[PDB]
């Protein structure tokens, strides 16, 4: 048991013990980009393997050679923090040595000279985050991983539908990784098609002539031959015995002496047998049976030299005798069956166009490109390039292994290309399949699907950005002089920089982080995709792939996914699963032997699972671990039975290992319906962190986990003691064995202060340990938001009561107390940035001053002299954040306001408002301010004030580090001084400076001392570069975009509590929207006066079968009632003795459970903290199909001392009567989405216009009316209201005109509209008219 | 069939809503024919009462 | 054209790319004019370039009308010369002449 | 036009227009320098290809905007889209004085109107408040107006209850699918941010409260305001045009209120008695000495108009109980006591609205569908209806029956490894028996849940129609069903793989047991191809309803 683990331990039900702890939940996302930049010496996946795969570069075979070296990452320009601030990414420089050789001319290959040009600058690649996100322009990003169709072959069908007539088809398709698609397709005619790509059908055979393979060997190869003899005359034939089978005889078949078998009598085992055993090899034959039979070979006359027969062609009674009397002893022919061996590729010659290997690669040249002319280089050139070229073409290692693998061979590596033997292999496998002879595998198997992520795919973008670079490359090579120019005169970088920045900023993988919560992020990071690029679309599949799939145990999660456009398009990744070594999804199981579960795990991948007989998750063993049933429920292939105690071979690791982080957060999750559960770990995501984080009550004891894995919290990297405890930094004290030898040291945490999240939520530390704890290493150092002492709090839990209150939950809607707003429990703190931005326009600049025409003092009151707000100023609705002031000269006013200038005699500025205000409604405080300036503009005050503040902010932080380091160094070398020479009270006297003099006697120690004195200089030197870079940071002129002089942030942390119209809901898919906020005094009580939070309508539950709601509201009543039990015991201070029998009690509950305790803790300090933590409430873990039973639950609400039923007799707190039946009242975890009234919250009266469509657009944010669409017209058209919709698309919207002339009538009083004619329509004319038509508007 | 029906409509204006657009001008200005209005789909599209 | 060619040396040999002034000093003119230079230069943005969600919705669509006059004003304007006139009749028949004619 | 960063934007025409201009001038030079044919022939042919692209790009080779790969958008396209014009396609023009925000309940409001709020009713009369503002002189003009609302000086508060009162405003939720989908309310104003919507409406809406949002529109011109009130008021339907039955039918909480009212048990407070009338019926129950239900013979005096357009009246001892008794109150007139002495499920809450229209008229419908929610919401939160876990009672009878069931299946697995039965038989075989299993462990619960509330009046024992919590929602049609229910405490059904092979060994769990490892996992298919099968069935409907309001 641990540290913090100390302050609060959560009560554990369920059994299953955990044989596996969930390793870290961000493995995959940090894996794969630490696989992709790497110095990998060899071929395995990163930046050197798609590097060595295009290189070595040669010119045009002018034998002038670029070979590449190796590579290295430059140090960030910005680290992490420094470049979310300015908006630059998150990048290092990739710098690669280049190898340039030539050769002579002409040579036997050697060098004139070779320029070895030190690493050319191509490009900067952002890098990760230490958490696993990137930050493009100051704003941070995830990219998901991707689950795709894996490379290879596969035999699909494609049955029903085709053709109506059935038969269905079969087809197969080699997907490649890299290159174009070759896909073989069947017809209703058994003729074999091959397609490149989707593009034109093809007859198939044209490859074998593009392979250069003619007839001859296209019979040659997919056919048996059958030998004709003609021995004497007319005749004989070779029989293989085994032929005859599903087969009637064709005339009198007599051998070996003996008829076996006359004609019409089908063959049976019986005359098989017969021939086999009479060993019967030769047969003599009428001359009839050829006529149909297609020749094998060529046969000629040897006399005329004149062509008797082509290969493939039907002889017949006549043709025999041709070739027979030019002396032809043999002729070939084809063995056709039609069940077995179908005569499919013959009949595929007969409707081939060409014959030579010229005209097929011609007529593939003139089917990819049409309408240009066929060349024999061009068509030659082409087809070489597609399957069999090294750049163009390549199927990966994954491909070659899958492809050898569906073709059962035995290398599970070989060529990345095709072979001649590779595309006729599959051929030959795909007729197996129609013949009758072998399955079809299909795309849904996760078998199948493959799944790549971060470092993978930005691979794939940087070869492109070599491949576009390439051919410049070859370019430059061409005409390149001497030695003048060099490997850096070439190669740019934007052509490289922007393959790569085009992947991170906009590609459909990489999105903002959903970051308003620890689970919301850590539920992105561990996604799927099967959308973007190389990815199915929402319109082609297609149910099939959407849906769940056996294979989905163990790998992905089934309830967690969207309930949108994409259903089953995305999913979430399981707990323990894990990306095969190939890249495959496998899981762990347990290795059962013979009848014993062993501990070894085995991680088996979609394929490998499907032999194995594997166990069940909950299944009881004991003592050595010997099956309790002598059967048990199991799943083995694809079904699931009653397995045998001795058959398994395999067992599950985990009772959870099905769902996701977001599923086993939800508690008696097995009680829940699929429906609603799915939407609760939806939602669950949604939920905004809370001002005070409070804990879950009931739980499952993942959130442990979640807290740490995410980087929302901080952990400790070594363990010790603690030093210093600020709000602000945790400096710790190393514990020797983890302290390294030299430098001695102390870890040092800085923590996160309030800051703007993406969702505009906040983002702050707080310090969880207190002065001189004991922490060891992997212990909880300080909550992130929405976590509490190492657990997961995403809200707070609240006493709820189930009951009709006066309709004021009507449907979901929820009732709250007053008591929880004025708790501010609920209260959340958004932090908004706002923007100033002075440009420069044709009339001028724009000036950021606060001289701003018509405005009194009250305004400039919140202005310093610069023209920002004072940092702290709390502002409101109207409010100037920054004066800001464009040019606009000689305005052309008009008589009466030159009369009214002359009267109130103000004279008229030359420079417009353009001041950054308060948008109307939101109100906070100022808690920060920046001002990016372009080079070489003034800053002015304020600006400069802010950079000397910068500064001087810096010093401190930089030297606080230097002063606790020096400190914590010299600690040791005190220490090493007094092993061998202490002076204690001698040494400690003297100046601490002046102690790196003394040495010591032979020894180590000698060394050691000497160790701290080489790494204390390090400290004096490496602080000093540190402290001048980041000076130079801050004075160096911030980069703007065109245009733009000067850029004001201004950050407003606004707190909102909670209103009618916020979302909430709890982890069980029960949403609401908060409908009253009540008076405690209307507030339902019980018996002994204590209100209710919160009163949720009971018709909910029955409908939607979320069930588990209730288990987790009784549970928490339980919970609850340890808590108010112990808050009892310790406001009466007992002692130790009596809290510590009571807490006992607790966590044992009535039997078998695995949760084990005390006293073993020192039973005063230890245990008294405990209690401390638990008077609040008692914490409980269910874990989620492990979880806790009716009568533990029930027995725990005997030790509450609270009734069974879970259910009390409650009193209106108004009428003060009792309330028919008990209700249940207890404590559910609740959750404040964001979804929140004043951000839905919008109305407009009249508001900016679109330029194009005279229609409104919000530009000020006062936004564009609702938009009012097609069905919205049939309501009104259904209703007689023809005024209000010639209103509502006329005057209302779109009529220019009208629009003013009613606006007008509305303050006049007059209520009318002259309507006139929608500009929308009226443009409609002009567009109709500007093509060739007239369109008149006629009569009168 | 319902969808065949709708495909007559002696107003080309409602026809070319949701039609194909292009065939229903070009069918139309070939002929030189002369929307009345009188539906409903128009009289929503010139703005005018139902 | 010369300005896209010296960012090309100095591109690698600078190690991320030239400063908005350091071009500056490689080229002849008087330096600043970089800026106006680069403005000019860009080619327009297709006002149909599609935005987010794809959803038709055009960058064109969010281009407002800034020539328009929001009713708010144009009302205020209707009241202003009967505000003025109306005072104007309160003054003598001389005043009103007088100031309607300065 | 210009943007920001000095940046220009334009239409893609432009792109387009240039060229068939600069073609067509180097054509007309072309002339001039007499040119061989083979030039000003293609030069010809250029021309051609460039007026297309303008007119309608794509029926060539689809020419693409400059330095974007995009091809530049046409004018057929400009007109054209999906589906053809994209002015009146859906959507279908923005609209001035609107807005939208979150909805709630407010029961307190009357049907013909809904809570609006106070800045949401601010921003959108702004004209109309600059209007009444400069009527009254309380502001000197419209610009001094402005500044006062602006600075939302407290006088204005005033000012807007006038400019509201009479006003209809229009609420709309998103799938408007039939006329209801938009029907106008009368404005009250509410602090906050959320808009308030009589509960009755939330059927024809089919809105939830799960966080959808509504729109609001303002009827501006004194037409659309008569409009409003005399055809999409609240009030002026409350029958269904699709079917003649009122859509205004009190929903869920309501009912379950007026079934717990009007229902008896067999013995409480009261049992017995007799009142004058249902005046001083409630004055037993609100003080404590009559329970809601109890047996009781008071004086009633119901009405029948069943003379010429003409009340007769009519008083006799009725045997009912307390509830009944105390509900007829808010009955008006001509409705017999018939219609209230029964237990006042869903279905007969509804054609008692029905009837009251079809009777008496509009008018008394409308009031009369009022009283009835406030009482249903009230009387619901007395009876203090909850659910607990111990509401929902299995059978004590279910594992006896999976264990002859499960009896069964190895009855024909013996057939079928003795080839007995075929193979194909054993499936189906198999099937029907587990089938046949679910109805029996339904039929059981269904049993005990519903009358095993055995109780004792006076005498020895009897027993009655359950009052356990979860039967009464379902019995009430407050809310579940018998088959929902099913799912709960008896075993839930036989899931059915992707394929849609119902599996032979169904979920013999249910909720208010655990569901295992393996019972979960198979009930997701269930789940996801519902919410995907609903989901298109969501796009379904809406084209069909397209081609629909096209045909007619
Ligand atoms: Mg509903
Ligand atoms: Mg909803």
């Amino acid at each position: 048991y641990s540290y913090t683990e100390k302050k609060r331990i959560r009560k554990d039900f369920g059994k299953r013990p955990q044989v596996l702890d969930v390793p870290y939940l961000l493995s995959i996302q940090l894996d794969s980009f630490q696989k992709f930049i790497e110095q990998d010496p060899e071929g395995q996946y990163g930046l050197e393997a798609a590097f060595r795969s295009v290189f070595p570069i040669q010119s045009y075979s002018g034998n002038s050679e670029l070979q590449y070296v190796s590579y290295r990452l430059g140090e960030p320009v910005f680290d992490v923090q420094e470049c979310q601030i300015r908006g630059v990414t998150y990048s290092a420089p990739l710098r690669v040595k280049l190898r340039l050789v030539i050769y002579e001319r002409e040579a036997p290959e050697g060098t004139v000279k070779d320029i070895k040009e030190q690493e050319v600058y191509m490009g900067e690649i952002p890098l990760m985050t230490d958490n696993g996100t990137f930050v493009i322009n100051g704003t941070e990003r995830v990219i998901v991983s991707q689950l795709h169709r894996s490379p290879g072959v596969f035999f699909d069908s494609d049955k029903g539908k085709t053709h109506s007539s059935g038969k269905v088809l079969y087809n197969a398709r080699i997907i490649p990784y890299r290159g174009s698609w070759l896909d073989f397709e069947f017809d209703p005619k058994d003729n074999l098609f091959v397609r490149i790509d989707r593009r034109r059908k093809l007859p198939a055979t044209i490859i074998l002539r593009a392979l250069n393979y003619t007839t001859e060997q296209i019979l040659d190869l997919f056919f048996e031959k059958v030998i004709f003899e003609i021995r004497d005359n007319k005749l004989q034939m070779e029989l293989v015995p085994e032929r005859l089978r599903g087969e009637t005889a064709s005339f009198d078949i007599e051998a070996n002496g003996k008829v076996y078998v006359e004609k019409g009598r089908r063959i049976t085992a019986r005359h098989i047998r017969q021939l086999e055993k009479d060993d019967v090899k030769l047969i003599e034959v009428p001359v009839e049976y050829i006529a149909g039979k297609v020749v094998a070979k060529d046969y000629i006359d040897e006399s005329t030299g004149e062509l008797i027969c082509a290969a493939n062609m039907e002889l017949s009674l006549d043709l025999l005798a041709k070739l027979s009397q030019s002396g032809h002893k043999r002729i070939e022919t084809l063995f056709t069956n039609d069940l077995d061996h179908g005569p499919y590729i013959s009949e595929t010659l007969r409707v081939d166009p060409t014959n030579d290997r010229l005209s097929a690669l011609v007529e593939i040249y003139r089917m990819m490109r049409p309408g240009e002319p066929p060349t024999r280089e061009a068509a030659e050139s082409l087809f070489e390039n597609l399957f069999f070229s090294e750049d163009r073409y390549d199927l990966s290692a994954v491909g070659r292994m899958k492809f050898n693998r569906s073709l059962l061979r035995e290398e599970i590596e070989g060529s990345g290309i095709l072979s001649k033997d590779d595309i006729i292999d599959v051929m030959k496998k795909l007729i197996d399949i129609r013949n009758g002879k072998g399955e079809v595998d299909d795309i849904d198997h996760l078998g199948n699907r493959r799944i790549r992520s971060v470092g993978e795919m930005a691979e794939n973008q940087f070869r492109v950005g070599l491949v576009r670079v390439e051919r410049a490359v070859k370019e430059r090579l061409s005409l390149g002089d001497l030695d003048t120019l060099m490997p850096q005169d070439m190669i740019n970088a934007k052509p490289i920089s922007a393959a790569v920045k085009e992947f991170f900023g906009s590609s459909q993988l990489s999105q903002f982080m959903v970051q308003n919560n620890p689970l919301s992020e850590i539920t992105h990071k561990r996604r799927i995709s099967a959308l973007g690029p190389g990815g199915l679309t929402r319109e082609r599949a297609g149910f099939e792939v959407r849906d769940v799939h056996p294979t989905h145990y163990g790998r992905v999660c089934p309830i967690e996914t969207p309930e949108g456009p994409n259903i089953g398009l995305i999913n979430s990744l399981s707990v323990y699963a894990q990306t095969n070594e190939y890249g495959f999804l496998e899981t762990p199981y347990r290795k059962v032997t013979d009848g014993v579960v062993t501990d070894e795990i085995h991680y088996l991948s979609a394929i490998e699972e499907g032999n194995y007989v594997i166990a069940q998750a909950n299944s009881n063993l004991d003592e050595e671990g010997h099956f309790v049933e002598d059967l048990v429920t199991c799943r083995s292939k694809g079904e699931s039975s009653l397995f045998s105690r001795d058959q398994v071979d395999y067992m599950d690791v985990s009772t959870q290992q099905v769902v996701s982080v977001g599923a086993s957060l939800i508690p008696f999750l097995e009680h829940d319906d699929a429906n609603r559960a799915l939407m609760g770990a939806n939602m669950q995501r949604q939920a905004v962190p809370t001002l005070r984080a409070d804990k879950p009550l009931v739980g499952t004891g993942m959130e442990r986990a979640v807290a740490v894995d995410s980087g929302v919290t901080a952990v400790a990297k070594r363990g010790g003691v603690v030093q210093y405890v600020d709000a602000s930094r945790i400096v710790i004290k190393v514990n020797e064995d983890e302290m390294y030898p030299g430098e001695a040291g102390i870890d040092i945490y800085n923590l996160t202060k309030y800051t703007r999240s993406n969702q505009n939520t906040c983002i702050n530390q707080m310090p969880c340990v207190s002065l001189g704890e004991p922490v060891e290493r992997g212990d909880v150092l300080a909550d992130g938001p929405s976590t509490d002492l190492g657990e997961l709090a995403l809200g707070q839990n609240m006493r709820v009561a189930f009951m009709p209150w006066n309709g004021y939950n009507f449907e979901d809607s929820i009732l709250v107390s007053e008591r929880v707003v004025q708790e501010d429990r609920f209260t959340t703190i958004h932090i908004q940035e706002l923007a100033c931005v002075s440009r420069d326009t044709k009339l001028g600049p724009e000036e950021i001053t606060a001289d701003i025409p018509n405005v009194g003092e009250a305004a400039l009151s919140k202005l310093d002299e610069s023209g920002i707000v004072y940092i702290g100023a709390e502002v409101t609705g109207g409010d100037i954040l920054v004066g800001k002031v464009t040019p606009k000269g000689e305005t052309q006013l008009t008589p009466e306001e030159k009369l009214l200038r002359a009267i109130f005699g103000e004279k008229a500025s030359d420079v417009k408002d353009s001041s950054l205000r308060v948008p109307n409604g939101v109100s906070g405080t100022v808690i920060d301010v920046q001002v990016f300036t372009r080079d070489g503009v003034e800053k002015d005050k304020r600006a400069l004030e802010i950079e000397e503040m910068q500064l001087k902010q810096a010093k401190k932080d930089l030297s606080e580090e230097l002063q606790i380091l020096e400190a914590g160094l010299f600690s040791r070398i005190r220490a090493v001084l007094v092993a061998g020479g202490v002076e204690a009270e001698k040494l400690d006297k003297l100046p601490r400076d002046r102690w790196l003099e003394l040495g010591l006697t032979d020894e180590e120690k000698q060394n050691q001392l000497e160790q701290l004195a080489e790494q204390y200089d390090e400290l004096k030197h490496e602080f000093e570069k540190k402290l001048e870079a980041k000076r130079r940071k801050i004075t160096q002129g911030d980069d703007l975009a065109p245009g733009v002089l000067k850029i004001v942030k201004v950050y407003l942390a606004v707190k909102r509590r909670i209103q009618p119209g916020d979302k909430m809901a709890g982890r069980h898919g029960n949403k609401g929207v908060i409908s009253k906020i009540n008076p405690i005094e209307d507030m339902p009580y019980d018996e002994n006066g204590t209100p209710v939070d919160i009163v949720l309508n009971p018709l909910g539950v029955p409908s939607r079968m979320n069930i588990g709601q209730i288990l987790e509201t009784h549970l928490g009543m339980a919970a609850k009632g340890i808590g108010d039990k112990i808050n009892a015991m310790l406001k009466q201070q007992q002692e130790v003795a009596k809290l510590r029998e009571f807490i006992q009690r607790a966590y044992d509950l009535g039997a078998d459970v695995r949760q084990k305790v005390d006293l073993s803790t020192f039973s005063d300090e230890e245990v008294m903290r405990l209690a401390e933590n638990l008077r609040k409430g008692m914490p409980i873990a269910t874990p989620v199909f492990d979880g806790a039973k009716e009568a533990e639950i029930k027995e725990l609400l005997k030790l509450g001392d609270l009734p069974t039923s879970g259910q009390i007799r409650l009193y209106d707190g108004r009428t003060g009567e009792q309330f028919e039946r008990p209700v249940t009242v207890g404590y559910m975890y609740m959750l404040k989405l964001n979804h929140l009234v004043d951000d839905k919250m919008h109305a407009r009266s009249t508001g900016s216009y679109s330029l194009v469509t005279q229609q409104p657009l919000g530009g000020k944010a006062q936004f564009g009316g609702q938009r009012f669409g097609e069905m919205e017209v049939w309501a009104l058209e259904a209703y007689g209201a023809a005024y209000t919709l010639q209103e509502m698309l006329t005057v209302k919207s779109d009529d220019v005109n009208g629009r003013t002339k009613m606006y007008k009538n509305i303050v006049d009083g007059n209520h009318q509209m002259e309507p006139g004619m929608p500009e929308s329509f009226n443009v409609l004319l002009k567009e109709i008219r500007s093509l060739g038509i007239n369109i008149e508007l006629e009569d009168e | 069939g319902i969808t065949k029906a709708s495909l007559a409509t002696e107003s080309f204006i409602s026809a070319a809503s949701f039609q194909e657009t292009t065939r229903v001008l070009t069918e139309a200005a070939v002929a030189g024919k002369r929307d009345e209005l009188r539906g409903l789909k128009e009289n929503v599209i010139v703005g005018r009462l139902i | 054209n010369k300005l896209n060619r010296i960012s090309r040396q100095m591109l690698q040999e600078m190690g991320r790319e030239p400063t908005p002034e350091e071009l500056a000093e490689r080229m002849l003119m008087p330096e600043d004019k970089i800026r106006k230079v680069l403005k000019i230069a860009k080619e327009p943005i297709s006002m149909e370039t599609p935005i987010g969600d794809d959803e038709d919705s055009h960058l064109g669509d969010f281009i407002e009308d800034t020539t328009l006059e929001l009713p708010l004003d144009s009302a205020t304007t209707e009241s202003l010369r009967a505000a003025t006139h109306d005072v104007l009749a309160g003054l003598t028949a001389r005043e009103a002449k007088v100031l309607r004619m300065r | 036009v210009p943007l920001d960063g000095g940046r220009f934007a334009t239409s893609d025409l432009n792109d387009l227009y240039r060229r068939v201009i600069n073609r067509n001038n180097r054509l007309k030079r072309l002339l001039d320098l007499a040119a061989p044919d083979i030039i000003v022939r293609n030069e010809k042919r250029m021309l051609q290809e460039a007026v297309d692209a303008l007119l309608d790009n794509g029926r060539r080779g689809r020419a693409i905007t400059g330095s974007n790969k995009r091809p530049l958008k046409s004018l057929a396209d400009m007109i054209k889209g999906k589906q053809g014009r994209f002015r009146q396609n859906l959507l279908g023009k923005r609209v001035d004085y609107s807005g939208r925000s979150v909805i709630t309940v407010g029961p307190y409001l009357r049907l013909h109107q809904c809570g609006l709020p106070k800045k949401m009713a601010l921003e959108l009369f702004k004209p109309f408040i600059y209007g009444k503002l400069e009527l009254r002189g309380l502001a000197t003009t419209i610009k001094a107006a402005k500044k006062m609302v602006e600075r939302e000086e407290a006088v204005v508060w005033d000012i807007l209850d006038e400019v509201i009162r009479e006003h209809p405003v229009l609420l709309n939720r998103a799938p408007t699918l039939h006329r209801l989908g938009i029907q106008a309310f009368e404005p009250v104003l509410i602090e906050g941010k959320a808009i308030q919507l009589h509960p009755l409406v939330c059927a024809a809406y089919n809105a939830d409260f799960d966080g959808d949002q509504m729109a609001v529109h303002v009827p501006l011109t004194l037409e659309a305001q008569l409009e409003a009130r005399a055809l999409m008021m609240s009030t002026n339907n409350i029958l269904s045009p699709a079917n003649g039955e009122p859509i205004i039918v009190p929903s869920q909480d309501v009912v379950l209120g007026l079934y717990y009212m009007t229902r008896d048990c067999v013995n409480a407070k009261g049992e017995g008695m007799v009142l004058t009338g249902p005046k001083e019926a409630e004055r037993l129950y609100r003080s404590g000495l009559a329970s809601l239900h109890a047996r009781v013979k008071v004086r009633i005096t119901e009405y029948e108009k069943d003379a010429n357009g003409e009340l007769v009246a009519k008083t006799s001892l009725k045997d009912t109980t307390v509830g009944r008794a105390i509900l007829w109150m808010i009955v008006p007139k001509g409705l017999p006591y018939s219609i209230v002495n029964q237990a006042l499920g869903k279905k007969a809450i509804s054609k008692m609205l029905n009837t009251c229209y079809r009777i008496l008229g509009l008018k008394p419908t409308v009031i009369f569908a009022d009283q009835i929610m406030y009482t249903g919401f009230a009387y619901a939160a007395r009876s203090g209806a909850s659910v607990g876990i111990d509401d929902m009672v299995i059978p004590e009878k279910k594992h006896e029956i999976i264990s002859e069931a499960e009896a069964e299946v190895a009855e024909i697995q013996e057939q079928f490894q003795s080839g007995l039965v075929t193979a194909g038989e054993r499936y189906n075989k198999v099937i029907d028996i587990w089938a046949a299993a679910n109805d029996r462990v339904s039929k059981a619960m269904m049993d005990n849940l519903q009358t095993e509330t055995v109780i004792n009046r006076d005498g020895q024992e009897e027993k009655q129609v359950s009052f356990n919590s979860i039967y009464m929602m379902a019995d009430s049609g407050a809310r579940g069903s018998a088959a929902q229910i099913r799912q709960l405490a008896g075993m839930r059904g036989l899931m059915a793989k992707p394929d849609g092979s119902i599996i032979e060994t169904p979920i013999t769990a249910n909720f208010r047991e655990g569901l295992n490892v393996l019972q979960y996992f198979i009930s997701t298919h269930g789940a996801r191809k519902g919410l995907a099968d609903t989901a298109l069935k969501t796009a379904n409907s809406g084209y069909l309803t397209r081609r629909l309001v096209d045909v007619a």
